[PDB]
C-alpha cells in the first residue's frame, strides 16, 4: 500500500500496541515525527512467530528465500504482532500459506504468485514422480500452538528518505519567517544553521 | 610559473572541498542528516566514518 499525502504520527502506533518485533534500521524510532519521508510503503503479511525474525535484511531463511527477500539497504521500520486469538482455531487455520520450494530466488521487495508443483531439477515434473512437490504450504495453525508456531501479524513500513520533495510529513508546527539572523531551519526535513 | 602554482593551490582546495560530500562507508554523507536519521549509539558508528 503507497501512504502519501498524510501527516503520520509515530507516537500514536507506538502507544497502541506492544508489538512483538518493532524496530526501525536506517531510522530512529522516535525521531520519525521530526524528519519527512517521501512515498512511505506499507507491507502486509502474516508468518508464523518463528518466520518474524526471518524479516531482515542480509538474512536468508524459507520465507527468504522464497517468498519476502528485503532489500539490504532497506530503511524503516518493522512491525509485529501475535494473532493467536484471531487466526488461530482449534480444527486448523489453513489459509495463511507460504511458498516453502520455489525456482529461484526472488529480487528485494518482490511478490511471486505462481502456483504449480516445484522440481528440484527444475524440469517440468509430473505431480505423482517424486520430483514434483508443493511448493504453496501452509503451517498447521491451531489455539493451542506453541508462540513460535501461533500466527505472527507483521506490518513493514518503507520510507523513501529524501529522494524528492516529500508529500508524507510528521506532525509539526511551523513558525515564521526570519531573514538576516544566524538561525535555525528545518525546510521538509533539510535541516541546517545558517542565515 | 606563477600561474602554475595558483592552479595546484586551487586544485588542491577544490579537491578537498569535493572530498566532503562522499560517504565512507555511511549511510549518507551529511553529518545532518545521520543525525536525524539515527539515534546517537547508531549514530556514532557511522560519524567514527
Ligand atoms: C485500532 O485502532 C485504535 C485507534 O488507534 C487502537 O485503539 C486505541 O488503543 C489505545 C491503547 O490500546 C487506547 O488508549 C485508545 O483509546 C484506543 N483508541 C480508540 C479506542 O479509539 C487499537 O490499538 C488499534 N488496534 C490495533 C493496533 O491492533
Amino acid at each position: 500500500k503507497r501512504i502519501s499525502n498524510c501527516v503520520a504520527d509515530y507516537s500514536v502506533l507506538y502507544n497502541s500496541t506492544s508489538f512483538s518485533t518493532f524496530k526501525c534500521y536506517g531510522v530512529s524510532a522516535t525521531k520519525l515525527n521530526d524528519l519527512c519521508f517521501s512515498n512511505v510503503y506499507a507491507d502486509s503479511f502474516v508468518v508464523k512467530g518463528d518466520d518474524v525474525r526471518q524479516i531482515a535484511p542480509g538474512q536468508t531463511g524459507v520465507i527468504a528465500d522464497y517468498n519476502y527477500k528485503l532489500p539490504d539497504d532497506f530503511t524503516g521500520c518493522v512491525l509485529a504482532w501475535n494473532t493467536r486469538n484471531i487466526d488461530a482455531t482449534q480444527t486448523g487455520n489453513y489459509n495463511y500459506k507460504y511458498r516453502s520450494l520455489r525456482h529461484g530466488k526472488l529480487r528485494p521487495f518482490e511478490r511471486d504468485i505462481s502456483n504449480v508443483p516445484f522440481s528440484p531439477d527444475g524440469k517440468p515434473c509430473t505431480p505423482p514422480a517424486f520430483n514434483c512437490y508443493w511448493p504453496l504450504n501452509d503451517y498447521g495453525f491451531y489455539i493451542t500452538n506453541g508462540i513460535g508456531y501461533q500466527p505472527y501479524r507483521v506490518v513493514v513500513l518503507s520510507f523513501e528518505l529524501l529522494n524528492a520533495p516529500a508529500t508524507v510529513c510528521g506532525p509539526k508546527l511551523s513558525t515564521d519567517l526570519i531573514k538576516n539572523q544566524c538561525v535555525n531551519f528545518n525546510f521538509n526535513g533539510l535541516t541546517g544553521t545558517g542565515v | 610559473k606563477l600561474q602554475d602554482v595558483v592552479n595546484q593551490n586551487a586544485q588542491a582546495l577544490n579537491t578537498l572541498v569535493k572530498q566532503l560530500s562522499s560517504n565512507f562507508g555511511a549511510i549518507s554523507s551529511v553529518l545532518n542528516d545521520i543525525l536525524s536519521r539515527l539515534d546517537p549509539p547508531e549514530a556514532e558508528v557511522q560519524i567514527d566514518r
